[PDB]
RNA sequence: UAUUAAUCUAGAGUGUGGUAGGGAGUUUUGGAAUUUCAUGUGGAGCGGUGAAAUGCGUAGAUAUAUGAAGGAACACCAGUGGCGAAGGCGAAAACUUAGGCCAUUACUGACGCUUAGGCUUGAAAGUGUGGGGAGCAAAUAGGAUUAGAUACCCUAGUAGUCCACACCGUAAACGAUAGAUACUAGCUGUCGGGGCGAUCCCCUCGGUAGUGAAGUUAACACAUUAAGUAUCUCGCCUGG
């Protein structure tokens, strides 16, 4: 509430995000800030129900005429992040379309994959079950 | 110490002040840099056009004292 | 550059003067290019900041 | 020498609708027209002549956006000068 | 926009034709007016002009449109009388916000400090004094509103303290 | 491992165990190490004059101690 | 994602107020100094270099003081400075004109970045035409040095160096670092804007330097103005 601080978004929404927690992870810091999309709210949900970043709420001003987003990532008492290693397939203007019989598993299963089909964000290992392929968004690991 | 700067002249013209020109010129008729005249940069940069303009109004001597 | 009183202690800084004279009047004998004369003064800025501080 | 403040209400469409596109191609019009005036009678002045370049290309996209957005939007824009 | 201009007569001739010269050059300019007259009287010159050792400074305080100046320019040179002829405009560097204009208090508050006529002579005018007012004036706000209650968290330390014991 | 007295220029990783105290004044610093002496003199079978002492007994003479800013 | 129907303002522009700056062009002025001439003062050397010597000098040089002329460039302000996209910009003034900075509830409503091709600019040198030509000085001659010297030094000395109109479009045209966007420790400065407010200091928004963490780097080093974390686009490279 009251951020008092003038925040701008970079670019396209999985890069902006990817370059921000990539950053945050390094400099050890504990959250940041970003203006809200429904893409980048659906993969802050999915990673979160993953277990990999803590508090994220949306805010908006007391309007709907902008709304933003803040997240805390998980960590440790001895201070590790809960991330290893993020990069991103899709691309603006590289998009990459995974049919499921050629779906790629991060680091042997360990890392996680967003694969959102037809139906919004999804785990890697959810879509094989359901064995629907597409479109890739990020690795996780 | 920058003395305009202190009294908040913020604002020079030729035919007013010209004794305060004087005591900035140096006696063998050149300007004196600022670690003599000790003002800031814009001053000392406004006291050296008012005092080219005195120079060319045959106000103050070209060689001598 | 008029100053002189009694004997001797005018000349004193006429030889200050007379040196400061002769830096001055040295570097307008001799052509060489102008971004040599910005490079040598902004050289000579060093010194008299690094060495008068 | 250009009276900024008085062209403003010539195109203007509202009371104070100043970010209308109308407003600003006619003071880039009458600015150009200027800077033409000043460049023909200083054949040197060069950085005006930059200057004129990139007033007469930000018309160029002014007008390629209007006539693409809306195609009746310049209706009555039509009747300045152009060309 | 306001014009300033310096006179300079032909010296040792007396005062009052230099007046005379003062309207004859007032008649050299366009449609502008609201100027006064006042005079620097004769003083020294600093250095020989042609032939001359002084002379008197006559004044113009007028403003009008960019015309004004021509003509007086293309008489003032001819007149051989007339010497010296600066032309003053508003290009100067300058400022008179109505906001700022009263910095008299800064002048009055210097001089007290300057003041020191007392045998007391413990003042310094390069000395910090470390005061505060505390005129924020600037507060840059963002409101925000809570629109989702995702999942929570607390917070911990950064304290680190390892080995747990020694054997 | 290893136990300092982390003035503010420290760098906190390195050291094992971290004490912020400052080290500049002299006061502080035999304040701590006397009661360092005396948590180890304790488990040594001695008295432990300054540690675990109430009062009246920290009080170490000491020189002007103020200016904690240096040039 | 693409298309299309719309909506909003943070992106991006326009307005408002405040604000700096050797930004540029055109039109005018000034003074030092050199050179030439003239006027007096004066009688043998001057200049020159490691040392000398062509050269200049009673037909009065150098020097000293004054006056006239013309041409070129603008010490001292001048900076761990400022502006410009780059080349560059600093004695004074006027006109025209550029873009820039801070707060902008105002307006508009994604109108943006990059840019093949196209267009504009672009240090010096050089070309054509007419001027101008003080000093400097390619080429050229002479005196020295050397074994030789078509060089380094000296005495002359032409183009040119300056202005007006057209052309050439190259440079170690460099930060050897394409542009745009967001994030990422810190410290010391400096300059511009706002407020508090004698400067001194406080902070805010920006530019410009130094130091320096992680990180990167083959190393040197870079590091909030990245050569780091990434994205978009253009151009480029494939041993000598
Ligand atoms: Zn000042």
């Amino acid at each position: 509430i009251t951020t008092t601080k003038p925040i701008k978004a970079h670019f396209d929404p999985v890069a902006d995000l990817l370059t921000k927690i990539n950053n945050a992870r390094k400099a050890k810091l504990m959250t940041v800030t970003t203006i809200a999309s429904k893409l980048k709210i659906a993969i802050l949900e999915i990673l979160v129900k993953e277990g990999y970043l803590a508090n994220f709420q949306v805010l908006e001003n007391k309007s709907k005429t902008k709304r933003i987003v803040t997240f805390n990532l998980k960590y440790t008492q001895r201070r590790i992040p809960s991330i290893n290693g993020v990069k991103q397939i899709s691309k603006p203007g590289l998009r990459i379309y995974r049919p499921f019989e050629k779906l790629p598993l991060v680091l042997n299963g360990l890392g996680i994959a967003i694969i959102s089909t037809s139906d919004g964000v999804m785990t890697d290992k959810v879509a094989r079950l359901k064995k629907i392929g597409g479109e890739i968004l990020a690795y996780v690991w | 110490y920058c003395r305009f700067c202190a009294i908040g002249q913020l604002r020079i013209d030729l035919i007013d002040d010209l004794e305060a020109l004087k005591r900035f010129l140096s006696p063998y008729a050149k300007i004196n840099p600022r670690r003599i005249t000790g003002n800031c940069q814009m001053h000392q940069r406004h006291v050296a056009k008012a005092l080219k303009r005195a120079r060319y109004l045959a106000l103050v001597p070209f060689v001598k004292d | 550059e008029v100053k002189n009183d009694d004997l001797e202690l005018a000349l004193k800084k006429f030889k200050r003067v007379s040196l400061e004279i002769r830096r001055l009047a040295q570097r307008h004998e001799y052509h060489l290019r102008k971004g040599m004369r910005l490079r040598e003064k902004r050289k000579i800025a060093q010194k008299k900041r690094r060495k008068f501080r | 020498q250009i009276d900024k403040n008085g062209i403003i209400k010539s195109a203007q469409l509202h009371d104070k609708d100043v970010g209308s596109i109308q407003v600003q191609v006619s003071l880039l019009t009458s600015q150009i027209k200027q800077l033409t005036d000043h460049l023909l009678a200083n054949k040197k002045d060069f950085i005006s002549k930059r200057g004129l370049y990139a007033k007469v290309s930000k018309r160029k996209r002014l007008l390629k956006y209007l006539k693409h957005n809306d195609l009746e939007a310049y209706r009555n824009l039509v009747k300045t000068l152009n060309l | 926009m306001q014009y300033n201009i310096i006179l300079l007569v032909d010296g040792s001739l007396s005062l009052e034709q230099a007046n005379q010269v003062n309207e004859k050059q007032q008649q050299t300019l366009t449609n502008v007016e609201g100027l006064q007259t006042e005079y620097l009287g004769l003083k020294e010159l600093a250095y020989p002009i042609k032939k001359q050792l002084s002379a008197h400074y006559y004044r113009w305080k007028f403003s009008g449109d960019n015309q004004s100046t021509k003509d007086f320019k293309r008489t003032a040179n001819i007149n051989k009388q007339v010497l010296r002829e600066l032309i003053i405009n508003l290009e100067r560097e300058y400022g008179y916000l109505a906001s700022i204009n009263p910095k008299k208090q800064q002048l009055a508050l210097q001089k007290r400090a300057k003041y020191d006529e007392i045998i007391a002579r413990e003042n310094n005018p390069e000395n910090p004094d470390v005061p505060v007012t505390s005129g924020l004036a600037s507060t840059q706000p963002r409101l925000s509103r809570t629109e989702k209650a995702q999942k929570p968290k607390e917070e911990l330390w950064d304290v680190v303290q390892k080995m747990g014991n020694f054997d | 491992p290893v136990v300092a007295l982390c003035n503010t220029n420290t760098n906190p990783e390195l050291v094992d165990f971290i004490i912020p105290a400052n080290n500049h004044q002299p006061q502080s610093t035999c304040l701590l190490m006397n009661l360092l002496a005396d948590a180890v003199a304790e488990a040594k079978a001695m008295p432990t004059m300054f540690a675990y002492k109430p009062d009246e007994e920290i009080q170490i003479e000491i020189p002007q101690k103020q200016e904690a800013p240096r040039q």
